[PDB]
């Protein structure tokens, strides 16, 4: 089983403010 | 030291154009010379603290207000008289129907009237040096806060260009992230199905 | 119609300044007029265009470079020196160079029959002169001024734009988070059962 999907989100931990903006960062 | 230079007319002489120099040290209140010339003679006053103030009483005038009629005079409708045979100057204020003598000075010839000129002219061409320095100063400044004006400018519109793309760039992101949750979720729930 | 007045200082009479005058039309090569003053006198004198390219030749020299060495001695490395005969009315100037000088320019004034016109005319151009510039430095004080609030203005108006960003960018990502959170509860929730359901495969498998 994976802990992050493709974006780098955790499927198992919650996330906040400075995880999310990280994630999203990195979509273009 | 300040002074000033003005044109004037005399009422004897419609014809020439005299000059009226007053020189001072911060405010006419504390005395001052007055120069008149012609650009041949030159005639010249001193006017002590002592007098002013001496002449605001016999006007029965607050030194304050009576200094002030003495700056629009002298410092540039106003009259001037001189007579070159008594030196004694004289200027007058005329309004509508009336007119007033308004103060008066006892001259006094010059006898290096050149010196005077020469001074004079010294004077007006520092000030026209001086001023066109300023003229550029000024001038550059108005240049770099043109500029820097439309830098800003520049900035707000790609800002506020920014906050207009933020939500609909943002949500689709979102979208993204939220889906692949989704797809755990079913494939979870699959896998419960299984077994 | 131009004119230059600017203060010299003669050999003969390092004491006391004077003051030249030079008044043209267009540019110095078609002709000025020159008028030297102590403050009592005055000495005028006029060169023609013809006059000036005349000179240009018999001094060597290249016609607008001649007429370039006038503006810089006349008008205001080069070391200039000027000289005046109150008794011959001669006025010329010499170019100094290094141990080798040269006569530059050579005028036969005439002694003005109305110095205090020619004064007095010269005075009141400085004195306009004074004023038109204070106009000009008020009107550049009133726009440096506009400007000033002008950018303070546009400048709040950026600061607001970049703060109502921030506010609208935690405010989306805070939405988010609660949402995306509650699915990982979901998850976290349907993985440990299917865990459980694992061991107990694997249980019935031991016994």
């Amino acid at each position: 089983a994976r802990e992050y999907d493709c974006y780098g989100d955790s499927y198992f931990i919650d996330t906040d403010l400075n995880q999310l903006k990280e994630v999203f960062s990195g979509i273009k | 030291m300040e002074r000033k230079i003005s044109r004037i007319h005399l009422v004897s002489e419609p014809s020439i154009t005299h000059f009226l120099q007053v020189s001072w040290e911060k405010t006419l209140e504390s005395g001052f010379v007055i120069t008149l010339t012609d650009g041949h003679s030159a005639w010249t006053g001193t006017v002590s603290e002592s007098e002013i103030s001496q002449e605001a009483d016999d006007m029965a005038m607050e030194k304050g207000k009576y200094v002030g009629e003495l700056r629009k005079a002298l410092l540039s409708v106003y009259t001037f008289n001189f007579s070159k045979e008594s030196a004694y100057f004289f200027f007058e204020k005329n309004l509508k129907d009336v007119s007033f003598r308004l103060g008066s000075f006892n001259l006094e010839k010059v006898e290096n009237p050149a010196e005077v000129i020469r001074e004079l002219i010294a004077y007006a061409l520092d000030t026209i040096a001086e001023n066109q320095a300023k003229n550029e100063h000024l001038q550059k400044e108005n240049e770099r806060l043109l500029r820097d004006w439309n830098d800003v400018q520049g900035r707000f519109e790609k800002a506020v260009s920014a906050k207009e793309a933020l939500e609909t760039d943002l949500y689709k992101r979102f979208i993204l992230v939220l889906n692949e949750k989704k797809t755990k979720i079913r494939s979870l729930h699959n896998k419960l199905l299984n077994a």
